[PDB]
RNA sequence: GGCGAUACCAGCGAAACACGCCCUUGGCAGCGUC
């Protein structure tokens, strides 16, 4: 029933600007406080701003006061976060959250959106190179084989990696990306399969990097 | 600003254990304190509001209490699905503030890694770079030493590691170590090896390959 | 323990502020004083 859907995120330069939207469904925002909360990758939740019902009063974290503006349009049932003078430290997933009804859950934030990723960086977009990680053993060895794909030199996050168009999920490990000294990301995705399936079963890694409009399928065969 | 000082920053607990997470507000916040659960890759969910009230639908093993400006979240008996990062938050005054979080992971028995090594692809080598990948699969605990040796020489400063989040069903981890070298550097040596030390192994395990061979 | 003057928390309206209603009672806590 209750849904919050953030949008508007993307990659921008330091000093740039971006406007996020949070579309509410299943309730009317005019009777609720609405909050923005952000989360840098692998870091904690950070409260950003909020707007109060009836008054429209607004509040901001010290770290964004003067640069960000929260607003709402009750006729669109949507809330907004205009972000200006952006800096690298603003990079984060931005969540929209509803503060619940006072008599039901106090001031707890009872519904959260899925968030929208904002990346602030001077680095240019670049799609990945995809290379096979050839099966670790022979088809006739009787045990388990590991195989995978190296997804190297891309920016910004995220890429998605599937195997056999999503049909292969069991035993898949797609590792968190790490930044190389070049400032570009790299990761590997691996899977373990029965050695006896090599040959019979075809293994393809499907890599999608929407920020660069890049899609790659790479077959991974025995060497 | 009111600081929320949350402790510990991480903990590894067994299923069935009682887990206590604490948050001290730097000045009075009355009872305007909420607790959230956030699983990796997911949005936070509300557990407790107004310091001690259970949010509707939340299991009763979760409870909160207040002693002055000290706020405690207790899980009376940790369940397997309870791994997550937990956050306290004050709503007494603006700006609202979150604690730094407590990452709760599941303790399990020791498990040694299965080790695999991958030479660089011929397609990569033509581009002038060689990535060699070592995979440590399904082990516990997370701590591990991975050491690269090229023709028996210890390598340093040319490799990076990545570790997965704890597996939801086997509570293990996996890790990748990638050694990067130039094509010329790669082609000046023959034996590439990855030596793994882990407390589940009685002695280090080496996987290697011989270049070209 | 008494007395005195206070300082803050609070009911409801879809509601932290603002706006409307209700209320003159409760509650911790310090201070002053015997
Ligand atoms: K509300
Ligand atoms: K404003």
């Amino acid at each position: 029933e209750v849904q919050l859907v953030e949008s508007g995120g993307g990659l921008v330069q330091p000093g740039g600007s971006l406007r996020l939207s949070c579309a509410a469904s299943g309730f009317y925002i005019s009777y609720s406080s609405i909050h923005w909360v952000r989360q840098a990758p692998g870091k904690g939740l950070e409260w950003v701003a909020s707007i109060s019902p009836y008054s429209g009063s607004t509040y901001y974290a010290d770290s964004v006061k003067g640069r960000f503006t929260i607003s709402a349009d009750t006729s669109k049932n949507t809330a907004y976060l205009q972000m200006n003078s952006l800096r690298a430290e603003d990079t984060a997933v931005y969540y929209c959250a509803r503060q619940g009804y006072r008599r039901r859950s106090g001031r707890g934030f009872d519904y959260w959106g899925q968030g929208t990723l904002v990346t602030v960086s001077s680095a240019s977009t670049k799609g990945p190179s995809v290379f096979p990680l050839a099966p670790s053993s022979k088809s006739t060895s009787g045990g388990t084989a590991a195989l995978g794909c190296l997804v190297k030199d891309y920016f910004p996050e995220p890429v998605t990696v599937s195997w056999n168009s999503g049909a292969l999920t069991s035993g898949v490990h797609t590792f968190p990306a790490v930044l190389q000294s070049s400032g570009l990301y790299s990761l590997s995705s691996v899977v373990t399969v029965p050695s006896s399936s090599l040959g019979t079963q075809t293994y393809i890694c499907n890599v999608n990097h929407k920020p660069s409009n890049t899609k790659v399928d790479k077959k991974v065969e025995p060497k | 600003d009111i600081q929320m000082t949350q402790s510990p920053s991480s903990l590894s607990a067994s299923v069935g254990d009682r887990v206590t997470i604490t948050c001290r507000a730097s000045q009075s916040v009355s009872s305007a304190v909420a607790w959230y659960q956030q699983k990796p890759g997911k949005a936070p969910k509300l557990l407790i509001y107004s310091a001690s009230s259970l949010y509707s639908g939340v299991p009763s093993r979760f409870s909160g209490s207040r002693s002055g400006t000290d706020f405690t979240l207790t899980i009376s008996s940790l369940q397997p699905e309870d791994f997550a990062t937990y956050y306290c938050q004050q709503s007494y005054s603006f700006p609202n503030t979150f604690g730094q979080g407590t990452k709760v992971e599941i303790k399990r028995t020791v498990a040694a890694p299965s080790v695999f090594i991958f030479p660089p692809s011929d397609e990569q080598l033509k581009s002038g770079t060689a990535s060699v990948v070592c995979l440590l699969n399904n082990f516990y605990p997370r701590e591990a030493k991975v050491q690269w040796k090229v023709d028996n020489a210890l390598q340093s400063g040319n490799s990076q590691e990545s570790v997965t989040e704890q597996d939801s069903k086997d509570s293990t981890y996996s890790l990748s170590s990638t050694l990067t070298l130039s094509k010329a550097d790669y082609e000046k040596h023959k034996v590439y090896a990855c030596e793994v030390t882990h407390q589940g192994l009685s002695s280090p395990v080496t996987k290697s390959f011989n270049r070209g061979e």
